C-alpha cells in the first residue's frame, strides 16, 4: 500500500478501515469542515454523531496532517485505523484489549486543504503549511502564555471541549522527535529556553514510550539536512527548549483540557514519494500503539455520590460525565484530592502507582 | 559573427549569430526561423528586460546569411514549430524543412541579407496589475449608488454599496473574455481516474483550442491546477518526443492576469436564467470589458502573422506575442540582429517589487548553462510580467 | 462651479493598512491601505468635455483646542495639493463615490479620505501588492496666501447619445434574491455583482439608482430612492454586425471613468454611464501639513506622535430647490 | 482562402510546445507534442469567427468531466472570419 | 510673508541616463536643547568621557533610507555595478515657531530660528558615528532634530589642557522667520564607486582549470587542475583582524557572557574599544550562516525593538558573505606562517585585495576621513563613502525669547520642513554573464502585511536589511 | 576543443577540500568581461567560478564565448619555512599555498614577529622578473601595493531532427 | 614673516600655525601636521544621541542572544569608522610623542585584542594580544613630531614615506598653513627639546 488518499480518497478509506473491523466498533464522524468545505474526518473505534461515551473507556485522539505539508502523518493515522481493525477481526489480543479498554480518536488530516496544496517529493528542507486563509493551526490556538478565520481549529476546540480525552499526540514533519508541552516560553525567546510543566516527568515518559520504540527516534540524531546536527537527548525534548511556538495545540490542549499531548516529528522529509510510506508504517506502527495503551498508567477511577476536581503538581483535571478521572502518573506515592463544589473534598493520600496498568481508586463524596 | 545586446537609452538592438546546416505539400527548401524569444535573448538579458521594464515590441531587424517580402506564400512560421535558433550560440542547429497545407505553391518560381522594419504594433504588458478589476474602488467612502440589497422582510430594499459590502458595488468595468477550459491537477491523484486529455478538452468545431484566448490559469492558492489545454508547456532538456512525464515539462503559469481576465478553470458569471441561475462558460466580447494578452516567455514565440481575413478581434496571438499583418519575411552561419523599444517603468510605489532572481542555494549544475557533458538546458519557463502598475 | 470645502486631519497623518476577510464572505474580501490624504471629486454632473481648469484658493487652516472647543486661525500653516498628472496612484476616481461637490452651490462639504486597494488573498496581502507613499510625489504646499491651480485637457473622446448579459426579473409592484439570484461575474474566485453591467420594473442590479435626500445609507424603501431607465440565449457576446448604445448619463450621475491601462479592451465606455478616458483629469491629492505639537526636551527617536488637532477650509473651482435642504426630485436623462 | 484557420502549420515539423494527452495509465499526466499526425491537438494563434466545446464542470477523483456545446460565441481576443 | 509658504514638497527620484536624483521631504521638530544652555558633561575606565551638551540640534541625512525608497534601492542595487554621491541641495522651509504655555500652543511670528552650516568644518564631526535622528525612512513621518554635542580629550571625566570648548554661537548663522527659507548646495569630490556587486570568482581560483603551470611548487611538482591550492598566485586576501565567532543557534556559543571579555577590541589611549564593526571581512564562510563574528557586523533594529538587551528575534544581522571570495572570514584566521604559526590579524601586505563593507539602505552613507597625517584605505568601517570634507553639518537652533543673565525663557520650540536632494552617479552594469543574476526582490507568498508598508497601526517598518551587492563581477 | 562544447568541470571532496573548484571548460575580449585567466602562469580557454564543493551556487556566473562580438620594473614580512608546514593563507574555508608570496623558503620563490603588515616609513622591493610578464589587478575596492606577487607588471587593464548537431 | 610664507622664530612658527613645509626648490611634500589633536579616535560620536546599530552584549540570561544600542554609557560598545596606526604615541595618561596619543596606539603597551580561537559549547573563547598591527584599511595615524633639535628631511614600493621629518623624493623658505579654528577657549602656547604641537584641532 503506497498512495496518498486526498478527498474523498481520505473518508473512502477511513470506511474501508471502519468495514475492515467488525460492524459496531468504528465510527466516522465530521467535527467540522475547513475553509474550502473540505471535511475533518475522524474516526473512533472502540468495543461498542461520535455516539454515547462508553464508560471505564479513557479518550485518545490522534491528530495529524495539521500542518498541510506534514503528511506522514495523515498516511500513518489511516494505516492505523486500517491496523486497528485489521487486529481486532484477525484477535490479535493487544489490539483486543486496546480496543476494549480505550476509545481511541484518530485524526488524520486536520488541514486537508494545505495537504491538497501540497506537491509531491517537497521534503520542506509556501507549501500548504497554513490553511487556505493563511493562519497557521500551530499558531492559532489560544497562547497559555480570531477563531473565525481558523475553522479547523475551531472545531477541534469544540470537540476537544465537548470530551475528556486523557492522552493525546499530534504528530507532524521535518524532524524525527517526540516534544512535549510548553512549546513555548514567557520570555518567547527562540529557543534554548526550558519549559517544565507539573507533569513535566509524565510527559517526559510518554515521549520516551513513544521514541523507545521508533527506529529513527530512538537514536536520538535525526541526522537530516539544515539540522546542524541537532542530537536530541533520548529521542525526546521540550518545547521551547527546542524552538518557540506561540500558541501551540498541545499547550491548549494541556492547559484548557485535561489532555496529554506531545507533538510527535516522524520525518524529516516533510511529503516523502508514495513509495516510502510502507517503510514510514513500519517505522511507527507499534509506538502508535504503544502511545495508545500509555493511556492506561497513573491513577483511575469514579467518582460518585454516597465534575470533580482531581489534585494531586500544579495541574488539576476534571471528571466526565459518569464521574471517571484518568490521571496519568509514573510509579509512586501520591496524595490525591478530590473536591466537588457543595460537597464537602476528600483528601486519599497514599495512592500507590504501579508501573504499567493505571491503579484503581472510587471516590464516594 | 555577432552576438550580442547593446542597451541604449530605451532601445536594446540583439544581435545573435548561429551555425546552421491534411492534405498538402513539402518542398525540398529549408526555412529560418528566429520566433523564439531565446534565440534573441541570453537569459541575463530576459532578466535585464523584464526586472525593469513594463514593456517592449520589436522596431526592425537585420538577417544576414530568398524572402517572401510579398507573403506570397503560405506562412508558417508562428505555429510555435521546432528548427528555430538554438539559445545556446554555441549550437549547430539543421535547418527545418518547408511545408504547407491547403493550392500548389511551388517556390522555385520566386526569383532568388535583408532588413525589415516592424510595423507598430502595441506594447506587450510586462507586468502584472497590482490592482484587482473589481476593487478598484475606495475602501473608505460609500457610493452614492444604491443597489437592490433586500427582497423580504416580501419587499424591496436598497443599499449604499461601501467597503463592507463591496462586492456589491457598482463598477464600471467587466473580466476579460471567457472560454471555460477544463480543470487538472499536477497533484494527479487529484484528477479524475479517466483518459479526458482529448474527450474532455476545451476545443473549437474539432481542433483543440490550445491554448485559448489568454485566461489565468488558476486562482488564488491553486497552482497545483492549470487548465487541460489553456497554457503552454514547454519542454525540459531532452524531454520525450510523445508522452512525457509530468516532471519532464515545463507548465507556464499565467495567474499575473488574474486581476483583469477570468480563471480559466472557473466560469465567467452568472446570468438570469428566467427565479432561476445560469452559469456562463463562455462568454464572448461584451462592453467595458478589459482583458490582458497572454505572456510571452524566453521559450515562447516571439510573433505571429495576422491572418488575411476581412476581420478579426484583438488579433493577438492566442499563444502570446506581436499579431502583425506583414509579419518578418519568410527566408527560404547567421546573423539576426533585432531592435526592440522598450518602455521604461515609472512608478511611484513604494515597497519593492517581484524580481526574477536565481536561486541563491548550492546547485549541481548551474540553471540556463551547459551540463557535464556540454549540454545547454532551460530549467523554467521565464515570465514576463513581473513589475506591478495599476489598472 | 466654486464651493467651500473643508479638509480634516484624516488617519492623524498615518498610513494605515486595512484589510477584510472571512460574516464578511469571500467575495467582500480586501486588502488597502487608507491614506492621511483627502482628494478633490467632481466627477457628478451636478459638481463631451473639452477642457477644465481647476483652482484651490481662500485658504484658511484653523487649529482646534480641546479643554472648551476653541479654533483659530493658524496663519503659518500649510496645506500640501498635488495632481498624479502621470497617474501613478490608484485612481479611485470613477468609483462613483461620495464626497463629490455638492450640486448646490451654497453646500458647503467635507473632502473625502483617500484610500487605496490592492491585490488580496482574503484579509492578506500578495508579494504583488503594491504601497503608495503619497508623501513620495512633489506637492505644492500653500499657506493662507497661497492659492492652487491647473489646467487639464481632455483627449479625443466621442460624443455622448445588441450584446446581452441578462438580469433578473424584478418588479416595484411588491424570497430575498438580491445576491443569490443576482447577475454576477466570477473574477479569481470572488463573485462581484455586475452593477449596472452593460447598457440595457427594472433589472435585479442593472440599472443605476440614486438616493433621494435623507435616505437610509442600507435597505432604504422604494420610496427612498429613484430607479433610472433606460427604456435559448442569455448571454450574447459581440458579434459581426450588431449596434448598441451607450448607459445614458445622469444629472447625478458620473461624467467620466480612467480607462485600465491592459492590453485589450472592447468599447471602454464605462459601464455606469459617461467618458471612458485613457487618461482622465488626474485626482487631486490635499492635505493638512501636519503641525507637531511641542516635542520633549531630551532626544526621541520614535516618530512624533502628539500633532495639533488641525483642519482647512477653502474655496474651490472647476422642486431642484432648498429648512434650506437641497433635494434633487428626480433623476435627469439625456436621450 | 486556399488555406483552413486550423492548417496554417507546417505539416512536417514538430512543435516545442506539449499539450497534455494522457490523463489515465491508473491516473497520470502525460503529454506529448503537437506533431502532422496528432495536428488537431496542436497549438494554434487563432480562432473561427456548434462553434466549439467548453468545460461546464470542475472535474474532481469522482465527477466525471462533462462537456458543453456552444451554440452561440461572441467575439474573442485572437478570432478571425470572412 | 508669513501668510505665504516658503517652499513645497519635493520627494521624488528621478532616474536620468547614469544619475539618479533623490529628493526627500520631512517634517521636522527642533525643541529648547539644554534650555539655552551649554553644559558640561563627564563620566568604567572604557567608558569615561569629557565633552559638551549644546542648545543646538542638528539635521542628519546620512542613513540611505532617507533619501532612497525601497524600491529606488532595489532599482539602484539590481541594475548598477556602483554608485556615489554626486552633489546635495539642502533646503529649509515653511518654518513655523510656536510657543507652549500652561496647556496651548500659540503661533510665535517675530520668533527666529538660527541655521547655519559648518562648511569649513571648525566643528566637530558628530556626524557618520551612525547616530539616530535622520531623516525618517518614510516621508510621512514627523521627526525630532537631535540634540548637538560633541566629545574632546579627557582624562577620566575630566578634561585636559588641550580640551576645546566650543560656542556655536560664535559661527555667523543665518536667522529665519516663519517667511524665511534656508538653503545651500554641496559638491561631493571625487570619491570612489561602492562596489554594488559581489565577485563572481574567488581570488583563489582565478587560474585556467585545464592548463597546468610552468612554475614547480615543493611537493617537486607543477601546478595543475587537480592540486590548485598549490598554484603560484598574484594576490593575497585582504587584511584579518580576527573575530569571535556567534552561533545565531545561541546553543552551540559557550555557556559564558563573552561578549566584552572575549570580543575583538583595540587598545588606544589605555582604553580597550570595541572594534565594532572592524575591517571588512566575510561575515562567514559556505554553509555556515548561523555563524557571524561577534562584533565585526552591523546590527539593525527592528521596529519597536528595545534599546539594551533586544533578544535576537527583535535584531536584524547584516552578512558581508558576498565578499568571501576576496576577504577573508572574520571568524577564521588569515593563514598559516612558519615559526608552524597561526595568523589571527594581518596587517596589510603587497599584492593584497580586498572590499570594503557593505552599503545598506537603514545603513550610514558616508564619513569625515580624520584629518591626519596618513590613512590606510580611507573608507569607513561601517561602511559608506570616505570623505575628507563631508557633507558640512547643518546646525539649527531656536534662538532664546526672554521671558546676571536672563534665566527665564518662553517655552518655544519650532516646526518646519526639511528637503535634501542628492545626486548619484552610477555604473552601468555591462557583463556579458549568460545565466541570469541574482535580484534582490520580495516575498511573492501571501503575507499578513505588505513588506517595507506602514502596518494596520499607521507604524512603518523595514522587515530585513537590504544589502547592496547582487549583480556579480569577475576578478 | 571538447567537441565545440561547454563543459562543466569540478571536483569535489568525492580531492580535499582547498582543492574542489567549479568551472567551465569552452572550446576555444577589450572591456574585460571575460574571466581573465592570463597571469597565473600556464603553460584551451577555461574558467572557474564561485564554488561551495564540487557544485556551484546561485552566485556563479557562466559565459558563453560564441555570445562575444605602470612604475618601472627594478619590508613586510610572512614568514617562510612541504605542505603541512607550508606557509599558506585562508580564505573561505579553504587553505591555499601562499607560493611565492610577498616578495623577499618552502613556497618563498619561483621553481617575536614573524607576520609583519605594513608600517609607516618603511621600504621594500618587488620580485624580479625571469618569467611571467603582467597580471590583472583584480577590480576590487580596495588593495596595497597592486604588485604580482609572482613578478611582473600590474596592469588594471592588460529528414529534420530539432537536437543540435553532434 | 610674509603672510603664509616665511625666509629663514621656533615659537612664533609652532604657536600660530597647523602645519609647514619647506619650499626652497622642494618638491610637494605634504604639511608637516604641527597640531594634537583635540579629539580621541575613540570618541568622535556625539554623547547624547544614541546609535541605531546594535552590538552584541549579553550571552548569559544558560545561553542566550542579546543586543544593544550603542549609547553616551556604552561607549566603547559603539560602531567606529576608523582604527588607531599600527603599533605611535611615548605614553597614556599621566605616564615626548604624547600628543599623538588621540589617534596613534601608546608605544609602550598593546595595539588591542583579537579573537584567538573558535568558540563552542565545550571551548571557552581565547583572546589574542596583538603586539605588532600592520596596515588595516580605515585605521589613522599622526606622524613623529618634528623638533628645533631634530632633523627637517630625509624603492620599488613604500607605505606612508614619512621618516621625523619630511619625506622627500629629492631631498629656506618655509610654507605655512594659517591656523583657522573657532575654538573658544585659549589654546596651549609655548611659553618661557621644543615640540611642534601646541595648536589644536579636531578629528
Amino acid at each position: 500500500f503506497d498512495r496518498y488518499y486526498h478527498e474523498e480518497e481520505l473518508e473512502s478509506a477511513l470506511r474501508e478501515a471502519a468495514a475492515a473491523g467488525l460492524p459496531g466498533l468504528a465510527r466516522l464522524f465530521s467535527i467540522g469542515r475547513s475553509v474550502e468545505g473540505r471535511p475533518l474526518w475522524v474516526l473512533r473505534l472502540t468495543a461498542g454523531a461520535a455516539g454515547p461515551l462508553l464508560p471505564g473507556r479513557p479518550q485518545v485522539k490522534l491528530v495529524g496532517n495539521m500542518h498541510g505539508d506534514e503528511t506522514v502523518s495523515r498516511q500513518v493515522l489511516i494505516y492505523l485505523a486500517r491496523e486497528l481493525a485489521a487486529g481486532y477481526r484477525r484477535g490479535d489480543p493487544r489490539l483486543v484489549r486496546l480496543l476494549n479498554t480505550t476509545d481511541v480518536y484518530l485524526l488524520p488530516s486536520l488541514n486537508p486543504d494545505g495537504f491538497e496544496r501540497a506537491r509531491e517529493g517537497d521534503c520542506g528542507f509556501a507549501s500548504g503549511r497554513d490553511n487556505s486563509r493563511g493562519r497557521d493551526l500551530n499558531r492559532s490556538f489560544p497562547d497559555q502564555f480570531a477563531l473565525d478565520e481558523v475553522p479547523e481549529v475551531r472545531a477541534l476546540i469544540e470537540w476537544i471541549r465537548r470530551n475528556k480525552f486523557v492522552l493525546s499526540g499530534n504528530l507532524h514533519g521535518g524532524s524525527v522527535v517526540a516534544s512535549y508541552p510548553f512549546d513555548d516560553s514567557p520570555e518567547h525567546k527562540a529557543t534554548g529556553i526550558y519549559s517544565k510543566t507539573s507533569d513535566d516527568e509524565v510527559f517526559k515518559y510518554l515521549a520516551k514510550a513513544y521514541a523507545s520504540n521508533h527506529p529513527i527516534m530512538k537514536t536520538g540524531e535525526p541526522h537530516c539536512p539544515g539540522d546542524e546536527d541537532e542530537t536530541f537527548k533520548d529521542g525526546i525534548t521540550n518545547g521551547a527548549h527546542w524552538y518557540d511556538v506561540e500558541g501551540g495545540m498541545q499547550d491548549y490542549n494541556y492547559v484548557w483540557a485535561n489532555c496529554f499531548e506531545i507533538t510527535l516529528e516522524l520525518s524529516c522529509c516533510k511529503y516523502p514519494p508514495a513509495s516510502q510510506l510502507r517503510q514510514e508504517w513500519e517505522n511507527n506502527r507499534e509506538s502508535l500503539i504503544t502511545l495508545i495503551e500509555k493511556v492506561h498508567i497513573g491513577v483511575k477511577g469514579f467518582v460518585k455520590d454516597s465534575n470533580a476536581t482531581i489534585s494531586v503538581i500544579n495541574h488539576n483535571i476534571t471528571t466526565g460525565r459518569f464521574g471517571d478521572f484518568y490521571r496519568l502518573l509514573v510509579p509512586g506515592t501520591y496524595n490525591l484530592t478530590v473536591v466537588l463544589t457543595g460537597y464537602m473534598p476528600l483528601t486519599v493520600t497514599n495512592v500507590v502507582v504501579k508501573e504499567g496498568p493505571a491503579t484503581e481508586v472510587d471516590f464516594s463524596l | 559573427w555577432h552576438c550580442d545586446s547593446t542597451w541604449l537609452g530605451d532601445r536594446v538592438i540583439t544581435t545573435s549569430t548561429r551555425t546552421w546546416a491534411y492534405f498538402g505539400y513539402s518542398t525540398p527548401w529549408g526555412y529560418f526561423d528566429f520566433n523564439r524569444f531565446h534565440c534573441h535573448f541570453s537569459p541575463r538579458d530576459w532578466q535585464r528586460l523584464i526586472n525593469n521594464n513594463w514593456g517592449f515590441r520589436p522596431k526592425r531587424l537585420s538577417f544576414k546569411l530568398f524572402t517572401d517580402s510579398e507573403y506570397q506564400l503560405p506562412y508558417v512560421l508562428g505555429s510555435a514549430h521546432q528548427g528555430c535558433l538554438p539559445p545556446f550560440p554555441a549550437d549547430v542547429f539543421m535547418i527545418p524543412q518547408y511545408g504547407y497545407l491547403t493550392s500548389f505553391y511551388c517556390l522555385e518560381y520566386f526569383p532568388s541579407q535583408f532588413t525589415y522594419t516592424f510595423e507598430d504594433v502595441p506594447f506587450h504588458s510586462s507586468y502584472a496589475h497590482s490592482q484587482s478589476l473589481d476593487r478598484l474602488m475606495n475602501p473608505l467612502i460609500d457610493q452614492y449608488l444604491y443597489y437592490l440589497s433586500r427582497t423580504q422582510t416580501q419587499t424591496l430594499g436598497f443599499s449604499q454599496g461601501g467597503p463592507n459590502t463591496m462586492a456589491n458595488q457598482a463598477k464600471n468595468w467587466l473580466p476579460g473574455p471567457c472560454y471555460r477550459q477544463q480543470r487538472v491537477s499536477t497533484t494527479t491523484g487529484q484528477n479524475n481516474n479517466s483518459n479526458f486529455a482529448w474527450t474532455a478538452g476545451t476545443k473549437y468545431h474539432n481542433s483543440l483550442a490550445n491554448p485559448g484566448i489568454a485566461m489565468a490559469t488558476h486562482k488564488d492558492d491553486e497552482e497545483r491546477f492549470f487548465p487541460s489545454n489553456g497554457i503552454l508547456i514547454f519542454g525540459k532538456q531532452n524531454a520525450a518526443r510523445d508522452n512525457a512525464d509530468y516532471s519532464d515539462v515545463m507548465l507556464t503559469s499565467e495567474e499575473e492576469i488574474k486581476t483583469t481576465n477570468p480563471v480559466a478553470t472557473e466560469e465567467y458569471g452568472i446570468v438570469a436564467d428566467n427565479p432561476q441561475i445560469g452559469t456562463v462558460n463562455s462568454q464572448g466580447a461584451l462592453p467595458g470589458m478589459v482583458w490582458q494578452n497572454r505572456d510571452v516567455y524566453l521559450q515562447g514565440p516571439i510573433w505571429a502573422k495576422i491572418p488575411h481575413t476581412d476581420g478579426n478581434f484583438h488579433p493577438s496571438p492566442l499563444m502570446g506575442g506581436f499579431g502583425l499583418k506583414h509579419p518578418p519575411p519568410q527566408i527560404l552561419q547567421v546573423s539576426v540582429e533585432i531592435e526592440w523599444e522598450l518602455q521604461k517603468e515609472n512608478s511611484k510605489r513604494w515597497n519593492p517589487e517581484i524580481q526574477y532572481t536565481s536561486n541563491y542555494y548550492k546547485s549541481t549544475s548551474v540553471d540556463f548553462a551547459v551540463n557535464t557533458e556540454g549540454v545547454y538546458s532551460e530549467p523554467r519557463p521565464i515570465g514576463t510580467r513581473y513589475l506591478t502598475r495599476n489598472l
